[PDB]
C-alpha cells in the first residue's frame, strides 16, 4: 500500500497506515490519534464533503444564471421562514442518517457514510478517494467563497470575471493593500 | 428480493409471497396475520377508487368545466345528493362486504371478459394504484397549498421548473384555499 | 492519581490524562491530547496562552482605571496599524529564540515554557499548577470581555456596575 | 378480556389494544417509549395553555399576536436538534447507546418504583385527553379553557 504524503519528505503518523481512501499521512494536531475518533471523524469528513461540493454548485450556479447573489439571498428571501421549513424537512432524514435506520434500536443496520444509493454499481476504494478529494476541494472553495464575500463585496462569477479581464488590478494583493 | 428502500432488510412477516410485498412496513400494522388480509383488501379497493378519481379529477378540468374542487358545486352536487348516493352505492357495498376476507374472490370478483387475470396483471393492478393512490395525496396536498387547478400546477412548472416548484410554493403562507 | 479532583462531579479522568503535569483535572472530552507528542506540545501552548492573557486582562482594565476609556477605545488613542506593526517587528526575533530555545541554528534543549528565569526561586509545583489555574480565569475573562462587548456595548467595569445594582435583570 | 400480545409485564398496562397495533415486541417497545415522550411532553403543554393565561397573559390561541411564531418556531428548532438527538442517541457518541433513552438518569431521590413509572403514564393519558379536549372546545365554540368552564 504505497501512497503519497502531503508534504514532501515528512514521516507519516503510525496511526495512519493507508488503511483507509485518501490517507495521506496528514495529522499534524493529532486529532484521530485513537481510534474511535478517527471513525467518526471519517463519516464528518465525507458529510461535510458532501454538503461543501452542494453549497459550493448551489453558490455558484443560481449566480450563473441570473437569479442572484449567494450572500445576498436574504434581503429577497425570508431567513427565518427558510431555516424553520428547512429543518422541519431535514430533522426525520438526518435522524434516520445518525440513527442507521427506521427502528429505534438501529436494528436494520446500515452503513452511516456509504449506504447503498449507488444504482449503477460503481463504488470502490478508489471512488471513495475521489469522492474525498473532490470534498476537500469543495470545502477550501467555500472558504474561499467566505472570506472572498467580507473581502472583496462581490460575487463569485463576478470575482472570477473581475481577475480574467484586469488579473494585476484585481488579486489578493491589491484588495488587502487597500482598506477594504 | 426487490425492496422499498436499499440495504436489504425486510421485516419477518412480510416474506414475500402477495403482490407488492416490497419489504415496507416500518411501523409493524400488518404483524398480525388476520389484519393482514383486511389491509390486503382495502389497499385494492382504495386502489382502484383512487384510479377512478385521478382520472375523474383531471378530465372535466382538461375539458373545462372547472377543476375537481369546484365540480361539485359548479353542477349543483349537494349533501343530500351524496346521500343518495351513499345509500345507491350501499347495496354493493353490502353485497361486497358479505363474504369473508379469506375469500380471494374478495379482491378478484372475476368479471373479466377480456380474460386478463395473470399475475403481470395483479401485480399492475396494485402498483398503478399505489401510484394513483400517492397522487390524489398529492392533488388534495397542492389544492391547499398552491391553491389553483392540478392541471395549471403541472403546466406551470413545465414551462417554468425552477420557477413554480414546492420550494417556491412552500416559501409563501400556504394554507390559502 | 488526581488529589485535587476533577472538572465534573463523578467523573473519569481519560485515559492519556493521569494527574501526573500540573493542573490536571481529567478534562478532554474531544481526546485532542491522546497523542503524547501532542499532549507536550499542548502543554507548553496552554502555559503560554494562559501568561499572553493575564498580561491582557490586566492591559484592558488598568489603563480602563486610570481614565483612558474602554478597551475598544483604544484605536482612537494610538495608530493602531502603526503599533501592530512594530508589536510583530519586535515578536519576530523573540518568538523564534523562544522557539528554537536559545540563538544557535542546531537548537537548544532549555525547557523552552520553564525557561529559568527565577531570582526569588519560587519554581514549585504548587506555582506551576497556580500558574495554569490563574491563567484559564483570564482566559475565560477575555473570552468574557469579548462576548460582553458583543451583547452589550458599554465598558467592562460598567457591566459590573450593572450587576451590582441590578442582580436580577443584569443578564 | 386482555390480548394476547398485549400481556401485564410493562407500567401503566391495562390491556388495550383493539387495533393490534402493538403485536411485535420491537414495536411496542418503541411504543412504550413514544407513549411516554408523548405523555411527558403533553403535560408541559397542559400546564403551559393555562399558567401563563391565567396571569393576565392572554390564551392558548392568542399566541400569534403576543410572539413572533417564525422565529420562536426556528428557535425552538434549533435547540430540538441536537436534544433530540442526544436523547435518541443515548448521549453524544457516534456509535449508539446504552443510557436507557425512556428513564434516563434524573431521579436523585430514589423515585423511580413501579408505581411512579405508571404514574408517569397514567397523569400523561388524561393531560393528552386533556389537551385533545382543549382544542376541540375552541373549535366547537370561540372559548378559552377556564371560560370553557363556566
Ligand atoms: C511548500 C509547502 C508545500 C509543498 C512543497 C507541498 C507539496 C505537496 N503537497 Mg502539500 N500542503 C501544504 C504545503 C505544501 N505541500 C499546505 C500548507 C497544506 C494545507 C494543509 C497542504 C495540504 C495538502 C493536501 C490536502 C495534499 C497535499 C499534497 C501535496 C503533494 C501534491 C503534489 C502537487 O503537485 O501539488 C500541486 C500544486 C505535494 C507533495 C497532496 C498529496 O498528498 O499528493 C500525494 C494532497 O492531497 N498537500
Ligand atoms: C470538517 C472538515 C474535515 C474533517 C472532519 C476531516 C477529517 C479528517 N481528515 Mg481531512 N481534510 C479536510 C477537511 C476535513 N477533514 C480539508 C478541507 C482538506 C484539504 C486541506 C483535508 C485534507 C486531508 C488529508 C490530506 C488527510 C486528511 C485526513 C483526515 C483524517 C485525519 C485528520 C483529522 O482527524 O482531522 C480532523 C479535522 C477537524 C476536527 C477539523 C477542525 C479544523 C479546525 C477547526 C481548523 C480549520 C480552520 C482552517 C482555517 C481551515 C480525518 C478523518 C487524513 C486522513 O487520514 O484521511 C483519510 C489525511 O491524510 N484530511
Ligand atoms: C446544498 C444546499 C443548498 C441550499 C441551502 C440552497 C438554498 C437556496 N437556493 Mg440553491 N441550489 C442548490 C443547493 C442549495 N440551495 C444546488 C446544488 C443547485 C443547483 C441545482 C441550486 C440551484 C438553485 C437555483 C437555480 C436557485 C436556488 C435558490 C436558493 C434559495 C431559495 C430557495 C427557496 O426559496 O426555498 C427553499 C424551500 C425548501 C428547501 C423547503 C435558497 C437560499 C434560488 C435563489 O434565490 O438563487 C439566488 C434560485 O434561483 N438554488
Ligand atoms: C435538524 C435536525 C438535524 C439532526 C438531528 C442532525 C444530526 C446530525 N448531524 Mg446534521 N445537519 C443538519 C440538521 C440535523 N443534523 C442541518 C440542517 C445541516 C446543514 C445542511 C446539517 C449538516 C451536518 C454536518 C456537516 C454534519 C452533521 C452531523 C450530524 C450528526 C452529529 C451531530 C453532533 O453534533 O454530535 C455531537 C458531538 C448527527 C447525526 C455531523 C456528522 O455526521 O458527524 C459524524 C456532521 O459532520 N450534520
Ligand atoms: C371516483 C370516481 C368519480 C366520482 C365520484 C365522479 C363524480 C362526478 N363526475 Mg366524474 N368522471 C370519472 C369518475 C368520477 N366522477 C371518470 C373515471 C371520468 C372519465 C370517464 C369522469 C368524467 C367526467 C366528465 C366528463 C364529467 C364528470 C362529472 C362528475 C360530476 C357530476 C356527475 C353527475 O351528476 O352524474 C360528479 C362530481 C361531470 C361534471 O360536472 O364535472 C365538472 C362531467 O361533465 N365526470
Ligand atoms: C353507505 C353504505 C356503505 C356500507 C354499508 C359500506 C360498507 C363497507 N365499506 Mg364502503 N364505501 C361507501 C359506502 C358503504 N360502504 C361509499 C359511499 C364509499 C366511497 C365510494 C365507500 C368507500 C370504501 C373504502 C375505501 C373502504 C370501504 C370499506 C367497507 C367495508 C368495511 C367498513 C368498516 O370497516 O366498518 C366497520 C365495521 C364495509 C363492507 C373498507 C373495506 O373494504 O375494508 C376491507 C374500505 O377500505 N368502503
Ligand atoms: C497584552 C498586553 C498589552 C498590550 C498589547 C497593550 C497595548 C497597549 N497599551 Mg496597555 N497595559 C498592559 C498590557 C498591554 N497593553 C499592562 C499589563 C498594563 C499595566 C502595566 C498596561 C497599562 C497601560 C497604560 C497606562 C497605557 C497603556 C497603553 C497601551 C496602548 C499603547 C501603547 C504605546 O503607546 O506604547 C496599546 C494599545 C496606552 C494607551 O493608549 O491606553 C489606552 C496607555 O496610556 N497600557
Ligand atoms: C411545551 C411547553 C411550552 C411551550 C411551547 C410554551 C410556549 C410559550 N410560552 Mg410558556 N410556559 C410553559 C410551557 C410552554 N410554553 C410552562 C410549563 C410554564 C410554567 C412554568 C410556562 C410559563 C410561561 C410564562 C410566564 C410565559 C410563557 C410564554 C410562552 C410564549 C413565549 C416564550 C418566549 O418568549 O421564549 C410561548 C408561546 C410567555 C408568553 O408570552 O405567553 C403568552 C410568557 O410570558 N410561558
Ligand atoms: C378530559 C376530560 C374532559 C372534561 C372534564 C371536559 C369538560 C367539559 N367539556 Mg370537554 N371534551 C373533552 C374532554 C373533557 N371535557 C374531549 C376529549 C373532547 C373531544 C371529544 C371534548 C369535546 C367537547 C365539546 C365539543 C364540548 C365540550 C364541553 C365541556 C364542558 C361541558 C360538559 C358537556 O356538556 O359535554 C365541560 C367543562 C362543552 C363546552 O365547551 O361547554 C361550554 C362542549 O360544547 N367538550
Ligand atoms: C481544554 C479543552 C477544551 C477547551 C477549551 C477552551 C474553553 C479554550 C479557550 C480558551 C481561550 C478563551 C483562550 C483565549 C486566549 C486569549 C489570548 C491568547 C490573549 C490575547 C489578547 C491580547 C494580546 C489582547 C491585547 C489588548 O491590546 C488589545 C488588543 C486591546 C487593548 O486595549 C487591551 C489588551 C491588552 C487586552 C475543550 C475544547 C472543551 C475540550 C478539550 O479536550 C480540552
Amino acid at each position: 500500500k504505497y501512497r503519497g504524503l502531503w508534504f514532501p519528505n515528512i514521516t507519516p503518523p503510525a496511526y495512519l497506515t493507508g488503511e483507509f481512501p485518501a490517507d495521506r499521512g496528514f495529522d499534524p494536531a493529532g486529532l484521530a490519534a485513537d481510534p474511535k475518533v478517527y471513525e467518526r471523524m471519517r463519516i464528518a469528513e465525507v458529510f461535510n464533503g458532501r454538503l461543501a461540493m452542494l453549497a459550493i454548485v448551489g453558490c455558484v450556479y443560481p449566480e450563473l444564471l441570473g437569479n442572484g447573489v449567494w450572500f445576498e439571498v436574504w434581503n429577497k428571501v425570508d431567513f427565518y421562514r427558510f431555516a424553520l421549513i428547512s429543518l422541519q424537512v431535514v430533522a426525520p432524514l438526518e435522524y434516520w442518517r445518525g440513527n442507521g435506520g427506521f427502528g429505534w434500536d438501529g436494528e436494520e443496520k446500515y452503513d452511516r457514510s456509504y449506504p447503498g444509493f449507488d444504482p449503477c454499481n460503481l463504488t470502490t476504494e478508489y471512488t471513495k478517494a475521489a469522492e474525498i478529494k473532490n470534498g476537500r476541494l469543495a470545502m477550501i472553495g467555500m472558504f474561499g467563497l467566505e472570506v472572498q464575500s467580507h473581502v472583496t463585496a462581490q460575487g463569485p462569477v463576478a470575482n472570477l470575471i473581475e481577475h480574467l479581464r484586469h488579473p494585476l488590478a484585481a488579486n489578493i494583493g491589491a484588495n488587502l493593500a487597500h482598506p477594504w | 428480493r426487490p425492496l422499498w428502500f436499499p440495504g436489504g432488510y425486510a421485516p419477518s412477516w412480510l416474506t414475500g409471497q402477495h403482490f407488492g410485498d416490497r419489504g415496507f412496513d416500518p411501523a409493524g400494522l400488518a404483524a398480525d396475520p388476520k389484519v393482514f388480509e383486511r389491509m390486503r383488501v382495502s389497499e385494492v379497493y382504495h386502489g382502484r377508487l383512487a384510479m377512478l378519481a385521478i382520472v375523474g379529477a383531471v378530465v372535466p378540468d382538461i375539458q373545462g368545466k372547472g377543476a375537481w374542487y369546484e365540480a361539485a358545486q359548479s353542477a349543483g352536487i349537494g349533501v343530500n345528493e351524496v346521500a343518495v348516493f351513499t345509500a345507491a352505492y350501499g347495496i354493493a357495498e353490502v353485497a361486497r362486504g358479505l363474504k369473508a376476507n379469506s375469500d380471494p374472490t374478495s379482491r378478484y370478483p372475476g368479471f373479466d371478459p377480456l380474460n386478463l387475470t395473470t399475475d403481470y396483471t395483479k401485480e399492475a393492478e396494485i402498483k398503478n394504484g399505489r401510484l394513483a393512490l400517492t397522487a390524489m395525496l398529492g392533488l388534495e396536498v397542492q389544492r391547499h397549498v398552491t391553491g389553483v387547478s392540478p392541471l395549471v400546477n403541472l403546466v406551470e412548472h413545465v414551462k417554468h421548473p425552477l420557477g413554480h416548484n414546492i420550494a417556491e410554493s412552500v416559501m409563501h403562507q400556504w394554507p390559502v384555499a | 492519581g488526581h488529589k485535587d479532583g476533577v472538572w465534573f462531579p463523578g467523573a473519569t479522568p481519560p485515559a492519556h490524562l493521569t494527574g501526573e503535569y500540573p493542573a490536571d483535572r481529567g478534562f478532554d472530552p474531544l481526546s485532542l491530547a491522546a497523542d503524547p507528542t501532542v499532549y507536550a506540545r499542548m502543554r507548553v501552548s496552554e502555559v503560554f496562552h494562559a501568561r499572553l492573557s493575564m498580561l491582557a486582562i490586566v492591559g484592558a482594565i488598568v489603563p480602563e482605571v486610570l481614565g483612558k476609556g474602554a478597551w475598544f477605545e483604544a484605536g482612537n488613542s494610538v495608530d493602531g496599524i502603526k503599533l501592530g506593526f512594530i508589536a510583530m517587528a519586535i515578536a519576530a526575533p523573540t518568538e523564534y529564540w523562544r522557539g528554537n530555545g536559545g540563538f544557535n541554528w542546531d537548537k537548544g534543549a532549555a525547557d523552552r515554557s520553564y525557561p529559568g528565569f527565577d531570582p526569588l526561586k519560587l519554581t514549585t509545583d504548587y506555582t506551576k499548577a497556580a500558574e495554569i489555574k490563574n491563567g484559564r480565569l483570564a482566559m475565560a475573562g477575555l473570552l468574557g470581555l469579548t462576548f460582553q462587548y458583543l451583547a452589550t456595548g458599554e465598558s467592562p467595569l460598567a457591566n459590573l456596575a450593572a450587576h451590582l445594582a441590578n442582580p436580577v435583570g443584569a443578564n
